[PDB]
């Protein structure tokens, strides 16, 4: 009951202006999502591997991260293509 | 003229869709990044080089199979922040390093505090009572047991359960491989406590919905009635002779009813907590010393106890392998207990 | 339509409008019936466009069309598919059917009348007219013993029925001594749904199962014909709701029985299911596997007979605790399997040790092998293997799939017995709608 | 020892069971 | 009114003033429970180890035996026997029946009869006061989920050995090996049971917390709320309207249920459907349809399988398959 | 043999009847029930403070 | 008491849907109306408090109040000039959008 000064939902969601303007800024987020992973930005950005880089010409296995203080450095060479 | 923490009281504490409140504050910036981290982790970040798995759905992994992994064991207790020595600044580095999970365990844990809060700033504006809050205080003790105190007494984060549902499922399996989660007594306080609420929550929703009082024509009943009417809605004096004569015992005080419907699910959770702290320690009642101690003297004695540190043996053998790439476990075939064919 | 202004039922609930809309609820239960019809329809000619030779029909997630198989359609010896016209023309004349049950099912519930009372007295009912419910009864008792009949007439006269035991090998035979006696059929109706004996899962060759058909065609005409030429009798009256809510519930109850009845068909029966089509069951791989390494083992040399395995009981061969010789190891809870490949290897005191020694055929080998290999244990995702398999064969065996969906329909609508059947008792002794403010029972009762 | 321990702690249980049911305190409208 | 014998016993039978309700239900609930119950107390305290694998090896589950509480268990019938009916006068002797597991079988049927009993007594006690049905169907989700574990599972598997132990150590071991051989934590019925638990739990403490955070003030501080409610008061006890104003204000307005009648819907059917589902999923991996198998799923460019943390879990399941049962198995699938 | 027993499980008897006798105990348990019960039909019935005619019963 | 009339259902085009939304049924408000299953209703509407109260849970708390809409959510400003426009633009944006995904996948 009663309502915090806020247009209703239903009142947008159901208004023409709502679906012009968000018919092109829905769709727009979409291909941007998609950009991101088709362009491989994402996997320079989170460092995810690429599936023909999980394993490199020098270790055939599973890396091991094993200094704490030299991690950055460590990292940088199981990462390494 | 009114005073800075008046005029921000008036804004913060408005009447408005969603409530922001002082609480506010602190939850909804650190709630925001907390589900941030997690999504992020589970779509485009990694646990190649932390877990040497895939946990993100950019490398192929499910809703079932994505998680947040922990970091890797090498790195401790390590707060791992952003600028932290470990990885300093470099942010796809962060990610790789397990950072993450540190990222959203920290600021996943103020949210908590920041949401016990505002269920204390709420039913203060709202002159109700707090016992909402005291409520949650038991899935915070789950979550502060079992995601912070529980590493903080093993080796590091590796050991924490990880953001993810099949690696909560790990997390699962490794307590009953290593500690016997199921016969400690604490989890069976917990299950009761969730068994049990599971039952009240049902009995005590079946047991209205079938007493109501015929408010109206319909056979649609859930039309008759209002919130603001004085008269109960169903039939407490039906509804304790119903459970008098089944059960043999039944409730006759209505608010004893509600709050024992909080005091099951919250009681049975906290236990469980303070078991989950033992086992940070490793102080697990994994086995009962005096059935060991004759089983060890006649290969005839055979109780189920006995059979589950069989499969405990197996649990631990075949899992710590690729479970702690740490340790660097290269057991060969034989040296594996298993039993005869399968 | 109705709304809830005018009746006092939701929209979720909407349905229940329909129970005093005789026109209406004609058209429901036809359209309704339409859609059973289209559905075997379009998974027939979905089975059909999907189906390979080169595989098995357990292999390729097929359910209906062992169904036809198994009455004789496109199939010849040993189980091999020669043939899939059969196939098609059952799913075209099933969807062609569903177009003519839709549309009567779309005219009565929207154009036709929506009472039939006034308008067609024949047909027109109210759910409290015993005499007439049971006509309708009856009426509808009849045409279930004709299509009973129909299942002889086709072992009988039309081509005949697929025979797994078949002399010579399984194949399609036309049966000719339908088994008829009182005692084999009470046999199996009154025996115990315990191990080895199985209730009516346990009927081990298409002579019982024709001359169990008989029986149930003939029962059928007789009770169509008994509850249409009477009403029920004064014990009758007194131990039942007579409302449509109630007609319901004691459907759902049977029907819940049935589904229990074709999950355990489906997942132990053989003769009725054979293996060449649904198949090996749980416990023909089980038999299946302790087989095939007995034959390997000879092969490579030892005495099956006295091989003793780590618990001291035989590696291959033991007694069952009645004493029949039976397969060793986990396999023995299965010993009463029987088989079309394994009991011609089985003498009246179980396996025989010379028949296992010296006269197993390839056959019966090639037949365990394929068996032990495609047993029903797989995942969700159709996955074969027992949970720590990989990711190699896409496998779910029909049985499987059989067994599991007609038990969670089984036990829904075991659930639709308990809601509907709660329902209209009250609703008919008038407190379905909730306890009256102004006399509750309870208060009337004295304390406790 | 331990067996007759548990022998009492579980009857000694039922026993409590017993007594909520038939020994109850009975409810009484106001 | 009543003279006959049997309209005096229907009338006794059906009487509302017994101080438990016995039914039809009831004369068959009482029978077949005490029977459950008074074999289950003699096989818990004292009852002789039983071969329950089949292999010769009993197993010791009764207090007089060495266990304690926890490890006591009934154990189940023997794999010899698999899903044979096994009474007491199909033994030899008595010494035989126990040695073979035969107090399982007659406890699990006679409870079987019991809890459907019951259930069909919780229906005919609110046909006699006047209440609506579906107690008993919301009783219907626990009733699925004993049989699952007692009954369909033994039958599916193929024998009663295979049922769950009537036991808490038992009990732990049935998981172990179920989640070994169906990996059930993956199956999506277990997933759906475990929302059941864990949102029937949040939802009892957050309806107990809000009833409890809006009692209205009828009673002082040194006596407990409780003294405020009355046994039969027409009046309501707690302000719906403050429970609802605050939770509609804790997330937001329209999440939150001012209907107090739809509400206890939801309280009732959130962990019924929940329970429903799970005791589908045993039912279903009683058939073997396991649940979901992610193993070796993620494979990179030439080949080489990724692992996940599905298959971390499959290395604690292969750990598990190989050590249950140990002397059992002859062969290497567990076809059985 | 070593010792004696009934040897009918797994044997798929009519009711499990091994002996006779275990026919006269159903068949004669029953019919003392329904002996009682045949006698109170009337009494039960009349408490209805209806006929039972065939519009008798809980009908909607 | 609660004003039915003032509780935002006012503007309901369909009676049946204005009714429902109220909580009130005339129908049922008779007590000669029958149950669709037979049952004779007791005199009731849909709720036995109505006058007591001004209504039910629905009056009491509607979630469907159009009189609160805004009359600017009712017709579109810009009209057929921003409405074609709207439509050119959704072509050009969909050709780039597609040229994009092209350009960028490892297609061929
Ligand atoms: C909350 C809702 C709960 C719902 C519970 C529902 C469960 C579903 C099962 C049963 C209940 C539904 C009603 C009956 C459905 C049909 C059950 C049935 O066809 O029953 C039989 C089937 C299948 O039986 C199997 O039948 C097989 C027949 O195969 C044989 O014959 C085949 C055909 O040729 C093949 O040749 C095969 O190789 C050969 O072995 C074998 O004989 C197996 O040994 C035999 O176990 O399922 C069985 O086994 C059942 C085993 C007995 C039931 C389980 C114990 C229950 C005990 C209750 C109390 C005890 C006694 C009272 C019970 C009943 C009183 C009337
Ligand atoms: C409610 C807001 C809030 C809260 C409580 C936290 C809390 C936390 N964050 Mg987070 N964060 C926030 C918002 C918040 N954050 C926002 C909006 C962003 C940007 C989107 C981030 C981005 C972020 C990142 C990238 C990281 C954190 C991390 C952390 C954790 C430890 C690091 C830390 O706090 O630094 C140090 C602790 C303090 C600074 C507390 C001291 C506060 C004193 C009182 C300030 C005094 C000011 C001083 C006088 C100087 C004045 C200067 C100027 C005003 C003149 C911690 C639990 C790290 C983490 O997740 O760990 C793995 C991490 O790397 N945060
Ligand atoms: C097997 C499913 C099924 C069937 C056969 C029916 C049948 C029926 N329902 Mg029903 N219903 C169902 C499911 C079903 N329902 C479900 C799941 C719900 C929950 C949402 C409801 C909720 C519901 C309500 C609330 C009501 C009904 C009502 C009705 C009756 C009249 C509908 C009407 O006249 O309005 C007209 C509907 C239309 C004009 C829609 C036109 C669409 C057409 C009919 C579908 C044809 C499509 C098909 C491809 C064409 C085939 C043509 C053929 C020649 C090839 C009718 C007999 C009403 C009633 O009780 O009557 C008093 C009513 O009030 N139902
Ligand atoms: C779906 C089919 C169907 C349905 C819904 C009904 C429904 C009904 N029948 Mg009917 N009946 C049927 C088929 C059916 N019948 C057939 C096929 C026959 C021929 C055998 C009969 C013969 C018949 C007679 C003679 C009578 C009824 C009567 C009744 C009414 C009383 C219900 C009752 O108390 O039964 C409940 C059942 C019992 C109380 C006893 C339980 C026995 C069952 C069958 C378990 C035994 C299992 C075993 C395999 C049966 C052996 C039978 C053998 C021939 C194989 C009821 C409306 C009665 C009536 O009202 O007269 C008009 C009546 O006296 N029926
Ligand atoms: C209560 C607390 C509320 C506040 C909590 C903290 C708030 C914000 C924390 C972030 C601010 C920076 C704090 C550290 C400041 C500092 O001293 O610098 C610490 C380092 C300093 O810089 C590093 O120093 C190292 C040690 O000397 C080495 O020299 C490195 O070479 C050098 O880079 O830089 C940082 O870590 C700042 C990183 C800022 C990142 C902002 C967030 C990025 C988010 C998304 C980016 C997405 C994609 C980018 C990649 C593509
Ligand atoms: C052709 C017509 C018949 C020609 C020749 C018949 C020759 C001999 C008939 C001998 C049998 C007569 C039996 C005695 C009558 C009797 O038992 O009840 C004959 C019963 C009497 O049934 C009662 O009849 C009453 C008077 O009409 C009322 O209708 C009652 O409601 C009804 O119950 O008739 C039947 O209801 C038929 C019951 C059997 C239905 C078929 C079952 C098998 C199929
Ligand atoms: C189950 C078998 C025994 C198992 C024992 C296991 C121990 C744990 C359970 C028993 C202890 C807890 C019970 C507490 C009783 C209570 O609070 O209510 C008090 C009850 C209620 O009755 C009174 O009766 C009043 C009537 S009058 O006033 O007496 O007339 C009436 O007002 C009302 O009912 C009430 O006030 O008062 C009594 O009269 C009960 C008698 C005292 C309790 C006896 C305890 C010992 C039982 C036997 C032990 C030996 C067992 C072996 C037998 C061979
Ligand atoms: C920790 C604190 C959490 C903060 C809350 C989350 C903040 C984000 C909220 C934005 C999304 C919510 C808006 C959708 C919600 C919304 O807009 O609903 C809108 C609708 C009513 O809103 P109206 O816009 O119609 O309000 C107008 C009223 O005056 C009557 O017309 O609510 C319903 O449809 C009934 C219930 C649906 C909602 C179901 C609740 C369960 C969903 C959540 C689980
Ligand atoms: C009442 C109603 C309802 C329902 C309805 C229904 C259910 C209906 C159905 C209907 C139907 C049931 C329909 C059907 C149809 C079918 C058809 C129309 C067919 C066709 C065929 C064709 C076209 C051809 C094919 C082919 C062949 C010949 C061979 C092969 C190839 C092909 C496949 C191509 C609803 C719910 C909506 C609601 C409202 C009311
Ligand atoms: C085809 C075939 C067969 C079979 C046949 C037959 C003949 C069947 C029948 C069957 C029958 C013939 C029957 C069944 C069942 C029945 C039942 C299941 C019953 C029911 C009823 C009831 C349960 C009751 C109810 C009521 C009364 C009246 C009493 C009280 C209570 C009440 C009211 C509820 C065989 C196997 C040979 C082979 C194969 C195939
Ligand atoms: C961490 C990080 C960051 C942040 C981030 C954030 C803050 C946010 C994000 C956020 C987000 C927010 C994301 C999201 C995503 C989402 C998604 C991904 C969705 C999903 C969903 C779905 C998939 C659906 C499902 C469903 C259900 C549930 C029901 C039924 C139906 C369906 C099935 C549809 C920063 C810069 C701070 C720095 C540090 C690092
Ligand atoms: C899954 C499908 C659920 C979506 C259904 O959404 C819908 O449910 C509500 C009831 O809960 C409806 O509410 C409607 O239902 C009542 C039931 O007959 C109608 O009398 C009313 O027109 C209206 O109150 C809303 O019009 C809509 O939001
Ligand atoms: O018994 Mn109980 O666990 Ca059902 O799988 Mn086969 O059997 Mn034995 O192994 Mn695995
Ligand atoms: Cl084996």
């Amino acid at each position: 009951s009663g309502a915090t000064g806020e247009r209703p939902f239903s009142d947008i969601l159901t208004s023409i202006r709502y679906w012009v303007i968000h018919s092109i800024t829905i769709p727009s987020l979409f291909i941007a999502g998609w950009l991101f992973v088709s362009t491989g930005l994402a996997y320079d950005v989170f460092g995810s591997p690429r599936p023909n880089e999980y394993f490199t010409e020098d270790r055939q296995e599973t890396p091991l991260i094993t200094d704490r203080f030299n991690a950055l450095e460590q990292v940088k060479k199981l990462s390494e293509v | 003229k009114r005073g800075w923490f008046d005029v921000v009281d008036d804004w913060l504490r408005r009447d408005r869709f969603v409530f922001v409140g002082w609480s506010g504050l602190l939850l909804f910036p650190t709630a925001y990044l907390a589900l941030g981290g997690w999504f992020t982790g589970t779509t485009f970040v990694t646990s190649w080089y932390t877990h040497g798995l895939a946990s993100s759905y950019l490398e192929g992994c499910n809703f079932l199979t994505a998680a947040v992994s922990t970091p890797a064991n090498s790195m401790g207790h390590s707060l791992l922040f952003l600028w932290g020595p470990e990885a300093q600044g470099d942010f796809t580095r962060w990610c790789q390093l397990g950072g993450l999970w540190t990222f959203v365990a920290l600021h996943g844990s103020f949210s908590l505090i920041g949401f016990m809060l505002r269920q204390f700033e709420i039913a203060r504006s709202v002159k109700i009572r707090p016992y909402n809050a005291i409520a949650f205080s038991a899935p915070i003790s789950v979550f502060v047991s079992v995601f912070l105190i529980y590493p903080l007494g093993q080796s590091g984060w590796f050991f924490a359960p990880s953001f993810g549902v099949a690696a909560i499922f790990r997390f699962i399996l490794f307590f009953q491989g290593f500690h016997n989660w199921t016969l400690n007594p604490f989890h069976m306080m917990g299950v009761a406590g969730v068994l049990g609420a599971a039952l009240l929550c049902a009995i005590h929703g079946a047991t209205v919905e079938n007493t109501l009082f015929e408010d109206g024509d319909g056979a649609n009943t859930f039309r008759a009635f209002n919130p603001t009417q004085a008269e109960e809605t169903y039939s407490m004096v039906t509804a304790n002779r119903f459970w008098s004569q089944i059960f043999g015992v039944a409730f006759s005080n209505k608010r004893w009813l509600h709050f024992f419907m909080l005091f099951v699910p919250v009681t049975g959770l906290w236990m469980s907590a303070i078991g989950v702290v033992g086992l940070a320690l490793n102080l697990r009642a994994y086995d009962f010393v005096s059935q060991e101690i004759r089983a060890a003297e006649d290969p005839e004695f055979e109780t189920f106890y006995t059979k589950n540190i069989l499969l405990n043996e197996g649990i631990r053998a075949w899992m710590a392998a690729q479970d702690q790439p740490h340790e660097k476990l290269v057991f060969p075939e034989e040296v594996l207990p298993r039993g005869n064919a399968l | 339509g109705r709304d809830q202004e005018s009746t006092g039922f939701a929209w979720w609930a909407g349905n229940a409008r329909l129970i005093n809309l005789s026109g209406k609820l004609l058209g429901a239960h036809v359209a309704h019936a339409g859609l059973i019809v289209f559905w075997a329809g379009a998974m027939n000619l979905f089975e059909v466009a999907h189906f390979v030779p080169e595989k098995p029909m357990y292999e390729q997630g097929l359910i209906l069309l062992p169904h036809l198989a198994t009455l004789g359609y496109g199939v010849g010896p040993g189980g091999e598919v020669i043939d899939t016209y059969p196939y098609f023309v059952s799913g075209v004349l099933h969807l062609i059917s569903s177009a003519v049950l839709g549309f009567g099912g779309v005219y009565h519930s929207l154009v036709g009348p929506e009472t039939l009372e006034e308008s067609f007295p024949f047909f027109g009912y109210v759910w409290k007219d015993k005499n007439k419910m049971t006509t309708i009864l009856g009426i509808h008792l009849i045409v279930l013993g004709l299509g009973a009949w129909l299942l002889v007439w086709k072992a009988m006269y039309f081509g005949g029925i697929y025979d797994t035991w078949a002399p010579g090998g399984g194949d399609v035979r036309i049966i000719t001594n339908p088994t008829v006696s009182p005692g084999v059929i009470f046999g199996y109706l009154f025996r115990s749904p315990f191990g080895g004996d199985g209730w009516i899962v346990s009927v081990d060759n298409m002579e019982d199962v024709i001359g169990g058909h008989i029986w149930i065609g003939t029962l059928c005409i007789f009770g169509g014909i008994w509850h249409i030429l009477t009403k029920p009798w004064a014990w009758a009256r007194r131990a039942f709701v007579w409302s449509g809510e109630a007609y319901l519930s004691y459907s759902l109850g049977a029907i819940s029985i049935m589904g229990f009845t074709a999950c355990c068909m489906a997942w132990f029966n053989t003769t009725a299911y054979p293996s060449e089509f649904y198949g090996p069951t749980g416990p023909e791989a089980s038999q299946s596997q302790t087989f095939t390494f007995l034959v390997r083992d000879q092969r490579l040399g030892a005495n099956v007979a006295s091989a003793q395995g780590p618990t001291g009981l035989g590696k291959y061969l033991m007694r069952s605790p009645t004493g029949e010789i039976i397969f060793g190891g986990e396999t023995m809870r299965f010993w009463d399997f029987r088989g079309p490949w394994l009991e011609p290897l089985r003498g009246p005191n179980g396996l025989d040790l010379n028949k296992l020694k010296n006269d197993i055929q390839p056959w019966q080998e090639r037949r365990a092998a394929e068996y032990m290999t495609h047993a029903p244990l797989g995942s969700l995702n159709s996955v074969g293997g027992v949970a720590t398999e990989i990711n190699a064969v896409n496998y779910v065996s029909p049985r499987s799939w059989l067994a599991t969906s007609h038990f969670c329909l089984g036990f829904f609508f075991f659930v639709g017995h308990l809601w509907h059947a709660g329902r209209a008792r009250a609703a008919a002794a008038g407190f379905e709608k909730g306890i009256d403010r102004d006399n509750e029972p309870v208060l009337s009762m004295r304390p406790l | 020892m331990e067996a007759l321990v548990y022998t009492f702690l579980l009857v000694g249980t039922l026993g409590i069971i017993f007594f909520a049911i038939f020994f109850r305190e009975p409810p009484r409208i106001v | 009114e009543s003279t006959s014998l049997w309209a005096r016993f229907c009338e006794w039978v059906t009487s509302t003033e017994n101080r438990l309700y016995i039914g039809w239900f009831g004369v068959l609930m009482i029978p077949t429970l005490l029977t459950a119950t008074s074999v289950f107390i003699i096989a818990f305290i004292a009852a002789p180890p039983v071969d329950i694998d089949g292999i010769r090896e009993p197993v010791s589950g009764s207090l007089l035996y060495g266990n304690n509480i926890i490890t006591g268990a009934i154990i189940p019938t023997s794999n010899a026997i698999g899903l044979h009916f096994y009474p007491i006068w199909e033994a030899a002797s008595l010494d035989e029946w126990l040695y073979n597991g035969g107090p399982y079988q007659l406890i699990v049927c006679h409870f079987f009869l019991g809890v459907c009993s019951y259930m069909g007594r919780e229906w005919e006690l609110s046909f006699r006061l006047g209440m609506r049905p579906w107690i008993a169907v919301a009783y219907s989700a626990p009733v699925a989920a004993a049989t699952a574990v007692f009954i369909i599972y033994p039958l599916g598997q193929g024998s009663f050995s295979d049922g769950m132990p009537l036991g808490i150590s038992g009990t732990f071991n049935f998981m172990i090996v179920f989640q070994a051989e169906h990996n059930i934590l993956m199956h999506p019925f277990h997933m759906l049971g475990v929302a059941g638990v864990f949102g029937g739990s949040l939802f009892s403490a957050m309806h107990g917390s809000l009833v409890t955070s809006s009692l209205i003030r009828e009673t002082t501080e040194n006596e407990s709320a409780n003294e405020g409610y009355k046994f039969g008061q027409e009046e309501e006890t707690y302000n719906i309207v403050a429970a609802h104003g605050y939770f509609g204000r804790l997330i937001f307005q329209y999440a939150s249920f001012n209907n107090s009648r739809s509400l206890h819907f939801f309280l009732a059917a959130w962990p019924v459907v929940g329970i429903w589902f799970t005791a589908l999923g045993i039912s279903t991996m009683a058939f073997n349809l396991n649940g979901f198998n992610f193993n070796q799923s993620v494979v990179d460019s030439q080949g080489r399988v990724i692992n996940t943390w599905a298959d971390i879990i499959n290395r604690a399941n292969l750990g598990m398959e190989v050590m249950h049962e140990r002397n059992a198995h002859n062969f290497p699938l567990d076809l059985a | 043999l070593v010792d004696d027993r009934l040897a009918g499980e797994g044997t798929g008897k009519i009711l499990g009847i091994n002996d006779p006798s275990l026919f006269w105990a159903i068949t004669i348990v029953f019919t003392i029930v329904w002996g009682v019960f045949y006698v109170s039909t009337r009494e039960i019935d009349a408490a209805s403070d209806r006929e039972n005619d065939d519009d008798f019963g809980l009908t909607l | 008491k609660i004003d039915i009339s003032k509780q935002g259902l006012n503007s309901i085009q369909n009676e049946t849907v204005k009714l429902n939304l109220m909580g009130k049924s005339k129908t049922m408000e008779s007590k000669d109306w029958v149950d669709p299953q037979g049952r004779k209703g007791k005199g009731y509407g849909v709720y036995r408090f109505a006058n007591k109260y001004g209504a039910n849970v629905d009056g009491y708390s509607p979630i469907y109040t159009p009189d609160t809409w805004s009359e600017s959510g009712d017709s579109y400003k810009l009209g057929t000039k921003g409405l074609i426009a709207w439509a050119g633009l959704i072509v050009v944006l969909l050709g780039v959008g597609i040229n994009l995904v092209i350009s960028t996948s490892a297609l061929g």
